[PDB]
Parts: C-alpha cells; structure tokens; sequence
C-alpha cells in the first residue's frame, strides 16, 4: 500500500449500493477507498506535467554592459546626440550638466550631456517563465489494490496500474489483475487553475536550487526587470538594471545594479516549488476531482479454504500506523493458498470481532501475502491471527478520532478545499449546498483581497471590526460580521 | 537573510550617491501602486471620510496611515 | 462561415412556424439565422455604393494667388480703381492709407488704396463633396449557408451567393445549391438616411489617407471656405483664404493663408470613413432592414447513413469561438458521405445531448465537411464525435450570457438601433410599441439637439437638471426627467 | 476662415473612424494644459470654494465652468 | 525730415539748461527733439537685427511617410516585433487585433500587431525657430538734422548719420556737418526682452507670406509637433503627425495628418511680423532707451545776413502736416546764403509772431533750403515769409491738442510704455515714482495672467468683480479694486 | 497634434501683425455660428430668462456663459 508510506491520507467508506465515489486526488496525498464487499483500493494523483510547453516573457537578472559612449555640448550649442541613441539593446539617458571654462565653453549654465551603453544579458541569468496549455497537460493517476503484500518505496509494486488523463480522455477501464476492473473519470478541465499559474525557471543546472517554481500570473507579469520573448534579439525596459550618476560636466558614469537573483529568491517566500525532468515540467502541488466506479470489482480468494490456525509466525510485529490504524505482517508455513483467520476482541471475553479491516479478505498466496491493516476501537484490544494473540492498546479516544477528521477537514478546506466540497458523493442539502454557500462568498473575497497578503488581511479586517465598535446605525452595525470572516476565513 | 536599508544612517554628502530621489519616492510609488491595482478599495476608503468619522482633522489621519500601512 | 471571422455577430432563433424573419443587416456585422428543421444561414450586408454620383459644392483648401496689382491716390485726388475690381476669381479690398510727401501728394490725411489678386486654386487640393441619389444606390447582401466546410478570408466560399438591391428590386430567390431557396425583401428606402449624408473627397491618389469620408449635410454646407460647383470657372467667397495687411501708403501686402488640409482633418474627429474603388463610392457604415423568408429551405443529407463511430480524427482541435460557442473540425476516413454522430453531455452520466448545434446535421461529403459549431451550457462538458471524447469547460455563466445580450442590445441601440426595433418579428405590444415610444422621442431630440456634440449634451442636460433643484412649482419640477434623458440617452 | 469641428453630427459607426478617444480628450488636455501652466491661478480658484460662496452644490458649478471657459 | 513721412511722431521740448534728453526710440516711430538755442533733430530707431543667429528647435509641418511594414502574431504566439521598432525616424505603434481562423491562428482572442513607417519630413515645410544672442544683436539708430531741405522716401538725405549699437558700444559722437556733434548712449541691455523672443521662420521663398515672425518663448517651446535641432538626422515625437487606424487583424492602416501650415498661421492671431533680408534677421517691433546729449550742438548760419524780403516764391504751397503743425517750402532768387524772415500773426494786425517754429533758423543755402515747419495756434492765421502773406485756418482746438497728446500718452502706455516712463528726463517725484508705482504692479500681473489672452482677462476680472457683489467682510470687499484693474489695465 | 493659439502672449506692436480684429472676432463668429444653426435652441434659452431664474442680474450670467461654453 502506497497510502502507508506518506503522512497525508484519507479513508473513504462505501456501503452495499455505494458504487460511484467522487474523490479529490490532491497531489502529495493518498486516498484509501473502502467498500463493503469490494477489495480496498489506493488511488492517488501521481504527477502533473506537459512536455515542452509554450514560454512567455523571459527576464534578465544580471545586465552585461559594454561600449560606454558619452557626448556633451556647450549650453547653447545644439543638445548632444549619438549613433547609439537608436540601436537595439542600448540604454541611453539625457541630462543637463554644468559646463564651465574648465571644459572649454563660451557661456555658463546647463550644457546637455548623454551616455549610451549596450545592455546585453549575462549567460544563464534568465528568469524564463512557462505556462500550461490545457489541451496538452497530462495528469497521471496511479491505482494500487490492497494485495496483502508489502512493497517499500525503493521497490515497485506489481499490480500498481497507471492511467494518464489528458483533455482527450473520458474514462479508463483498468485491468486490476484478478480483483476486477475500475473506472476513472477525471475532470481535467476543473483541476489546477491553469490560467493563473506560471512556471518560473532560472538556471536549472545550478546544484543547490529547486529546478523550477509555480507563481501567480498577476505577480509574474508585473515584475520591474528587463524582459523579452523567445527569438527576440534585444531587450525591453533595459534601463531597469542600469543607473546613471550625476555627471561632472564631461563624463556621466554608468552604474550596473549587478545580479538580482537574491532579490527574486526572497520574493518567493511561500511559493510552491515545481520540478523539471528533462523536457517534462512537473508540478509538486495540485489537485483533480476524478470519479471512481466500483461496480466491476470483486474480492479475490473467497473460494479458498481457511488456513491452519497453528502455523502463523511474524516477519514483522504489529505496530501503530500514525493514522489511528494498526499494521502488521504474518508469515504462514502450511499449505498455500488459504484465507487468514484474522479477528480482534476488545475486552469482555466477548467473541465479538471489532477489527474493522482495511485490507479485506487477507489471503496468503503461493508467493506473497501477509500484510494486514486494521482499525481498532480505543482501549485494550487482543489481536488474533489463528492461535497467535497480541495485546494492543489503541492510543486514541472516542471523540478523539472524530475531532481528528474535523482537524483534517478544516485543513482540507485550504484553497484546494475551497474548490473541494465534492470529497463525498451527492450530498444534496449537505454538500451541493456547500458549493453554493462558499463559491459566492469565496469567489467574492478572491476578486477583492486577492493578492494582498497575510498582514493586511490581519489589519484591514480589524479596521472594519473597529468601525463596528463606533457605528451610528444598528442596522449598519452588521459590519462586525466581516470580523467574523476577514480575521478567520482567509487567515489559514 | 534580510539586509536592512541604509536610509536610517544618512551621514553627510556633497559628492556622489546612488539614488537621491528614489530613497523617498519608491515609498511614493508603492502607495500609487496600491491605488491603481485596488480601485474598488480606493473608493471603499471614501466611506471613512463622509460617513463614519465626520472629524475632518482626524479623517486624514486614518486615510494617510492605512495606505502607508499596506506595504 | 463568414460570421466566425469577425467580432460582431448576432444569432436569430426560429421555431416550428417561424418562417419569415426580419433582420437589420448592419454593415460590418454578420447575422446567423438558426431555425428548427432548416439549415442555418449567415446573412450580412456587404457593400453600399453608387457608381458616379452627383457632386455638390467643391472647396479650395490652398489658394493659388497671382498678379498682385495695387493702385493708390492722394487724399483729395479721386479714390483708386482697377480693371480687376470686377473680373471673376479676383479678390479685392479697398483701404485708406497715410499719404505723405515721401510718396508725392499735395496734401496729407487718408489717401485711398486698393489691391487685387487672381484667386485661383491649387491642383488636387479640392474638398469635393458627393451625395447619394436614392434611385441609383446599390445595396449588396451576401448569403452563405453553413455547408460544414470551412473557408478562410483569403479564400472564397463556393455556395456564397450575392444579391444586389437597388430601389427597383422587390425580392430575390437565391439558389442555395441543394439546401433549397431563400427570399430576401430589402427595404432600400428605409436604410441609411441619404438626405443627411455627404461623401467628402480630397485627393484620393494620396497614399497615407482615407480615400473618402461621410459627413452630415448641415456640417458640410456650413463651412467657411471658398466654394464652387462642377464646371464653374471662378470661385465664390475667395477672400476667405486671402488676408491683406495694413498698407504702408504705396503697397498693400497680400497674404495667403496656405494649405488648410490639417484644419479640415482635425475637424473630422469621430467621422466614419468611406472607401472609393474606381468609380464606385462605397460606405463603411450603414444598415438595411431586409426580411428573410425560410419556407423554401431543406436540410441536406437526412437520407444518408450514420458514419462509423471509430474513424474520426482531427484536422483542428476544439476551441472557444469568442461568442460563447465552440468550434472544431474533424476528419473522417471511412465511407463517404455519412452523418457525423455529434453529441455532448454536461455532467450526470446523463446520456442527454445538450449540444445546441449551430451547423445543423453535420455531414462529411465526398470532398468536404467537418467544421462543426455548437453552443454548450456553462460548466464542465464532454464533447463526443462518435468515439472521440474531449473535456470542455464553458467559461460563461447562467445569467452571464443573458447579461451579454443586453450589453449587446444596449450597444445595438446606437443611432442604428434608434431605427432598429425590428430585429425581432411582429412583436405587437413588445416591438411595434417600441417603434412608437422611441420615434416620437428620438425624432424630437434629433430636431432640437441635432448637431450640438457630446460636451453641450453633457452640459445643457445638467443645466436643466440644476433648474430642477431650484424650481417653484412641484408640477413643473418634472423637468428633472430631462436629466434622466439628456445625461443618459444621447450620451452613448 | 474657421472650419467648425464635426463632433456635432456623429451619424453612426461600426467600420473605422479617426480618433474615438481624441474627439473628447483633446478638450481634456486643454483643461489639463490650463492647470500646469497656471498653477498660481489653479490655487487662486480654491479661494472661491471655502471662502466666498460656501454653497457646496454650486461651488463646483463655478469651478468646472470657468476652467472650460478658458479655451 | 523723416518725422514728416510717417504717422507716429513725438515732439520733445528742451529749455535753457536741458542738454541731456532720455528718449525711448520705439521702432516704427520718429522723435523730433526741439531745444531752445539748438538746431532741432529727428532721432528714430531704424532696425534691430543679428547676422546669422543661433537656431533652436526646428519643426515638421508635413510628414513624409514611406515603407509601411506590419507584423502580427496569433494570440499566444510571442507578441510581434520588427527591425524598424528601433531605427531612427520611425514611428511605431503596438495594438491588439482579433485573430481568427480566416487569418490562420490556432486560438482566438487578442493577437498582437504592430506597424512601422519611416517618418521623414517634406522639403521646405520646416518651422525653423531663431533666437537673439544679446552679445551679437545690432540696434541701429539714425539721426537726421532739420537742414531746411526736403528729401522724400525714395531718396536718401545727405546729413542723415547712422550709428550702430551692439553690446560693445558706450557712446557715439556724430559729426553733423556744421550743426556740431550729438552723443547717443543706448542701453542695449534694456531694449527688447531677448530672453522671451523667438524668430519663427517658414519657407521664406514663398511669395504671399511674411518672411518671418516674432513669438514668445513659452509658446514656441510648448508646441505639439515633431521637432529636432540643426544637424540632427532624425526627428523626435514624430507620431504627432501620424495616426493609426484600428487594424483588421492582418494590416493596420497608417494615416498621415497632411500639412499643418494652416493651423500654425491661425495660431499667430495678433503676432508682430519680422523681416529677413539675406542673412540679417530684422524686427518690425521693438524699442530702446537711448539718451541724447545736446551740448555739442550749435545753430547754423547765425553769421549770415537776412534775405531780401521781396524775392521769395513757392516750390510748394503751405499745407497741414497731420500732427497739428504746418509745413511749406519757399524758393529764393537773390543772393545766397541768407536767413529767411519767417513770422506768423493770428488776428489783430498785431505784429505779434505766434509761429512756434520746429525748424529753427530757416536758411537758404547755395544748393538747398526752404522747407519750413511751424506750429500755429488754433484759428485764423496769416503766415509771412518776408513780403509773402498767406491766410491759414488751423483746424485744431484749444483743448483739442492737449486731448490729442493724452490719447497719444495712453497708447504710448502699451507694453512698450509699461517699460517707458523714461520718455522725459529725471522727473524725481513725477517720473521716477512712475517707474516704482508701475513695475511692482505691471510685473505682478505679468507673472500671473501672463499667457491667458483677451477673453479670460475680460472674464476672470468680471468673475472677481462678481465676488465683490457677494462678499461677507467689508474689509475683504476691496476685491472690487481688481475690477478697476483687470477690466481696464490689461485690456488695451 | 494640437497647436494652441498665440493670443495668449501678445508682446508689443507698432509695425504689422496678422489679424488685429480677427483675434477677438473669430470667437464672435463661432457664437453667431451657434445661433443661426440652432434657432430652436436660441429660443429654448429664452425659457431661462422670464420663467426659471427671474434674477435679472444673474439671468445674463447664464445666457452669456452657456453660449460661450459651446465651442
Ligand atoms: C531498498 O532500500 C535499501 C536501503 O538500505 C537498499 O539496500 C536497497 O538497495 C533498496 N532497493 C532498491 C531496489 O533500490
Ligand atoms: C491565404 O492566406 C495566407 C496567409 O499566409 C497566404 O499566404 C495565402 O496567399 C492566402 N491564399 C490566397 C489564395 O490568397
Ligand atoms: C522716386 O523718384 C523717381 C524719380 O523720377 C520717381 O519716378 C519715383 O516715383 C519716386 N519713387 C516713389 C516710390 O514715388
């Protein structure tokens, strides 16, 4: 199970009749689908990329200056000109100096002076942007069934199937070995908002840096540096890295502003990174609302016999999973294949199996099987595998796990979860109303307040709260409700 | 990490410097930057003037500060 | 489809029973007629011209002066005369100078002096006006059927038929290939108001200028320049370009006022241009209320079979149309001809085709076909062409497209739309009342306020608004209603 | 001599014109032309506002007109 | 006498003791100096010029356009560039068009487009400015003594001496034949304000125009046309004559604004002209406060005898002078030289000479003499030249001539007379106080109100007058005094 | 584009100029131009005089200005 590897994990239930499940496959997560009568599956979003996308504005972070040429004129002798006041990639600035008799002028006052330098760009100092064409973006969803084996991250699981999802895909039927088939319908349009996402790329050959980034569109198109496009020979706004000193009446000094990489890297405080692999431009933060059909699945090995109750041992002892579940691995020595008699009673000599399994129908195969995951109720529990009993104290609480999911559910409701009420399935007056009550409010405070930052949101909300303290009309004293929103909603 | 600016010191000078006007006026282009990008909020602060305070001397004391507070 | 080329486009519906459609074919527009059971047509106004129309007042913008002759007399010695004080095209001015003994006069005081010059005109500096005879004007309406092919602007479509409309045309039956026939009844009388339209023409051989213009009659007949008619040898009011200095007692200097082309071109701020092609004097702004009969049309290829669902590919991918519709082009490889199984479901696994087509019955022919235009509802949609599925997110809104047409409908109601309530068909208490409630109001504020400009309309309305603030009678306080008109109606 | 402007007529238009914005805004650069050349007179008309009339609705009726009257 | 030729003439008296006279030699005037015991002189300003002055900003009134090059790009395909977006004398404008499939683009929306033309200038359409260097300007004052001869304007007088006045001249002693010497001290610094005067020059070879003009500095440096300097190959702000139409998605049309000579010539309404003669750039409006010393003068022919009283005749009869004086010319036939016995009695047979002469000591020479100018009191007068009596009726009045000079004195107080209180000599509490009471007031309403024109001065003064009608404080009701200034002072 | 008129400056003059009277009277033929083209509006401004204001001193202050405001 891949869901046992990483921290973030969500369990999705399903009764007899629940066959269509709408997930929100967020990147860097893993969803375990559990359904009564069906083998449990682990579905996650793997990668989001596009091979060789179109590239927008480049930038120059370190100006390469050469050929300083300065001309000047006496104060009534035809203001100064140069041949390089028109050529491409040349920064020029006109100024009035103070011509004396030291520099041989008939009169005094304000003589014209102008300097021009060739503003090239240093090699491998370009902030190349990239954008995603929605017609060529490739989502990638991988599905792994709970086979009862265990495969570590260094290794690759056998039955882990992979389904790509371009714009030109409706539904993919995946042959899951002997467990049946699964259908995945991915809304590739309603995934990452590709209109407002620019993949920033510096020199990717530098060792101790991320290969790329993921910046907002409005931020990237409003930088104050020199810029051009692909194939353009000469720059635009090239004076933004070149400053000119006040002249001493014959020469006007030209000052570069050096490298600007450090200023840019400080400006990306709290920006999600992005990976570049060869030509593919991956992402490391995103989501997609794929829908899973479960009607073509079946459990594997219901026709098998029960195992001998004596012949179980341990390759690995039972231990906590970090998700209020229990994981383990047994080893069988008798005749294979057979079903593993797994049960767990709490405390009553009750003969009441309270082991809500995660891997359903655990079966030792002829070459694998043994990994068993279960969820136990809080308190003292005794886990049985045939005639192999282990004490266990489930460290949670009764309301502790309910309070756990709401702590998840609130942090599910990040900007991913602003889009994602659809983690359930057809709530009607529960979830479909949730989309209505949030889009008209969340979308309203994204148009305004969109690109203002944490500190003004923690300030302007308090300012509108303070106007609630000193307000004339009690009808207009309901501006205190914004303190209930602006101090709370967009502060997480 | 962060290097503070040296507009704090400002010792002397009759020679040459970097940016005489841009030590002050970058703080006058951020504020003009806040207005043209947030026209809906620039008109929202007019509601402070003629409706809430009605305290002409201290109306301006809210307007100037809250624009300068947004960095 | 020509309607896919340009920005301005209007869709006209038609139910079972709707067979006569009254359009308003405005120039520089395109109207797509859609009717249930009928093949959809694109009807636009193409050109408005008249070969060699009658020409009114010419003008002279650069006076050619020659033969300066000055005569003067001593102050009591019989006031000065000349032979050129009567001849045609000669500007003269009498004045009293100050004769001394330096210029040999017996007495002092005020001696008479008069100068005369021959005021010809420079070649190719004439502001020749032209007017439209309603009996010889030629409207031109072109109709293109939605054939399922695509033809670019460089190319010429096959089935695009062209019908001229003079005053001596009632109805034209157009053979639209195999789609049937269409009847066009153009009210050539009620098109552009030809009484108040003058085609201004300067030197049309000048490279970097428009060949002609389109000015109001009252503006053109009230210029303050020299003028004549065709065949006239000599000018009228020729002193309007010639000014005379105060004399120095023997000679009175004659000063030309140079070229006047620059003053005239600045005076045309916001005037629609007009093109001259050989002898034809086109327009680039106008309209005509042609009526379209649809009873002699039929769809093409209802007897054809369905295509193979596998054998579709793409010459060109699906994309947005800029009119809240979706356009695409498929490529078929099996047996031809056949009907293309086009459908699109939104999101319910519904099997409900919500693709309101614009090109009806899309059919691949033996040598063409594939261009398919449809309108989808807002939200996530999956477009099917047989077994060829594409995700689509329609970027509009539910009320967004209704608010789109009203933004169109208001800007439809320009001076074109002041005439045009007739874009529907027989509204009765909807549209025929609209003609009544607007002609008596719009015509009233065209008689007054007609030829005053934006700034006085934005001033005199506020002046009459200000009289509403300070008014004696509450019955006469309803002059505030003019602020509801003059600040709003004639300010767009 | 004088040719009057043809912002008077304004028939129709969906084709091409000369200057859509500069029919209106040349009259809005004359007025801005009056201000930057006569800063001493631009501040002189502030004496009308808070000192002489004190008639807020009709204060603006003197300010806007007298600027537009200067051609 | 040159002062008898033209209309404008001023008489300056001088008593016993008056030897230094401070004049204001305004151009296009003539001053007759009269002094008791001294021969009367005619001093005028003749010409103000500078040979080949420095030339400031040129202009272009008619743009010469060529090489239209247009490039365009599909809406997400790298916004359009050209090689001519940098080269000198090239106007370019970027715009967003509407790219379709008619012009072969993958997507729709707003495709970039840009056009560039070579903006040269037409030959002989340049508004070349010129300015006056105070170190090289040449004033020219000519002095003619009243010799008793007469010389017409076609002819040149013998004793008319000419003295140039650069900055490098202090005083010039002129040998006036036998009348003695005269000293002229010209304040060349305090003449025409050369800092705020620009000589505008168009094509001077054009027949029916003035060769040059004289405009204010602030007006000339704030034109909105293309401009350069001498030797500059390419223009600045060359887009001010070029306007670009809205593109039709492949080509963007480039429109010239034609010649601009007519707009410029209408803008010079009320500007004093200036003449160009070869290389010299004259003026036709100006003044200079030269001071005339009279100490080295003496009357000519006091040692001569009186003429025979019988032998006078007339070359030309007595007649009016147009300056309330009487001019005539006698012819003598006896022995020459001798003094002419001129007298005139009014009416009493009184033998009382009331002929206040202008030409003192009228003497017939061996080759000339006879022109006699006198001023007579109003009424019937009998003019005697020896034994040669003529009736005369002086057409003026008693208060008529006093009211004449005040009508002169007010129109003396134009902007010339704003500077000129110094037409007298050392007034102290009369004239030196006049400089004090006017410079602090006239200079105050030149800093403000300087460059506003007749109509706002006739409006803003009435506006400040109207505030006097509705004013709170009686102390602040003295803003009515501005109606006594603004409606009167700067309205002449 | 726009060249402003030089009736602003008006230095001096005893020689020759262009148009002594037409510096003022072109502004008096625009106003006469407004009347003969808009006779229906010239009579419409009579409704200001004897009906609305009835303030003889300031009746003329509306009449003269609004005619001069129309360029
Ligand atoms: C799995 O990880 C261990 C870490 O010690 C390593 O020895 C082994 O080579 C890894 N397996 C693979 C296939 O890389
Ligand atoms: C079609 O348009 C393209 C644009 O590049 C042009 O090359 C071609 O000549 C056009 N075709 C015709 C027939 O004019
Ligand atoms: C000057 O004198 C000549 C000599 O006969 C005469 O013909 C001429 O008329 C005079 N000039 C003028 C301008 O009157």
């Amino acid at each position: 199970s891949r869901c046992t590897h990483l921290e973030n994990r969500d369990f999705v239930t399903g009764t007899q009749g629940t066959t269509r499940v709408t997930l929100v496959l967020e990147l860097g997560g893993c969803v375990t689908i559990t359904a009564e009568g069906k083998p449990s599956m682990d579905v996650w979003l793997d990668a989001i990329y596009q091979e060789n996308p179109a590239q927008t504005r480049e930038y120059c972070l370190h100006a390469k200056l050469s050929d300083t040429k300065v001309a000047a004129r006496c104060p009534t002798m035809g203001p100064a000109t140069l041949a390089e006041e028109h050529q491409g990639g040349t920064v020029c600035k006109r100024d009035q100096s103070d011509r004396g008799w030291g520099n041989h002028c008939g009169l005094f006052g304000k003589g014209s002076i102008v300097a021009c330098v060739k503003a090239a760009c240093e090699a491998k100092k370009k902030a190349t942007g990239h954008v995603y064409d929605a017609n060529k973006i490739v989502y990638t969803v991988k599905v792994e069934p709970h086979t009862g084996d265990y495969v570590a991250a260094n290794e690759t699981h056998s039955g882990r199937k992979t389904a790509s999802f371009t714009v030109s895909s409706e539904k993919t039927i995946l042959t899951m070995g002997e467990y049946g088939d699964v259908s995945l319908l991915c809304r590739v349009a309603s995934g990452v908002d590709l209109a407002q996402t620019v993949i920033l790329e510096l020199d990717k050959t530098v060792e101790h840096l991320p290969t790329a980034w993921q910046v907002h569109r409005d931020w990237f198109n409003d930088l104050a540096l020199p810029w051009k496009h692909e194939g353009a020979r000469n720059w635009n706004n090239a004076e933004r890295l070149v400053e000119f000193g006040a002249p001493h009446a014959v020469k006007m000094d030209v000052y570069n502003l050096g490298d600007q990489t450090g200023v840019l890297l400080k400006a990306l405080a709290g920006v999600p990174v992005a990976h570049i692999e060869g030509t593919k431009y991956h992402l490391k933060s995103g989501h997609v609302t794929c829908e899973v059909g479960l009607e073509k699945l079946k459990m594997k090995g219901l026709t098998y016999t029960m195992c001998d109750k004596t012949k179980f041992t341990w390759k690995r002892a039972p231990t906590d999973s970090g998700h209020d579940t229990v994981v383990m691995e047994v080893t069988f020595s008798g005749t294979k294949p057979c079903r593993i008699p797994v049960r767990a009673v709490a405390h009553g000599s009750p003969d009441v199996n309270v082991a809500m399994l995660i891997t359903p129908n655990p079966t030792i195969e002829n070459n694998g099987g043994g990994f068993i995951e279960m969820q136990l109720p809080p308190g003292d529990n005794i886990i049985y595998v045939g005639e192999l009993s282990y004490q266990w104290f489930q460290k949670g609480s009764s309301i502790g796990r309910v309070f756990q999911k709401t702590k998840k559910g609130i942090e599910r409701l990040t900007v991913i979860g602003e889009h994602a009420w659809d983690f359930g399935s057809a709530g009607g007056f529960l979830s479909s109303i949730g989309k209505a009550l949030h889009t008209v409010l969340g979308g309203a405070f994204n148009s305004i307040f969109g690109g203002v930052g944490f500190l003004p949101k923690l300030l302007l909300g308090v300012a509108l709260a303070w106007l609630g303290l000193n307000m004339r009309n009690p009808t207009m004293s309901m501006s205190f409700l914004l303190a209930g929103v602006l101090v709370l909603a967009m502060t997480l | 990490v962060l290097i503070p600016s040296h507009a704090q010191g400002e010792l002397t000078g009759r020679g040459h410097k970097w940016l005489e006007g841009d030590s002050l006026r970058t703080h006058l282009t951020r504020v003009e930057g806040w207005v043209w990008k947030n026209r809906l909020l620039a008109l929202a602060m007019v509601t402070v003037v003629w409706l809430t305070l009605e305290s002409v001397v201290t109306r301006v004391a809210v307007l100037v500060v809250l624009l300068c507070l947004a960095p």
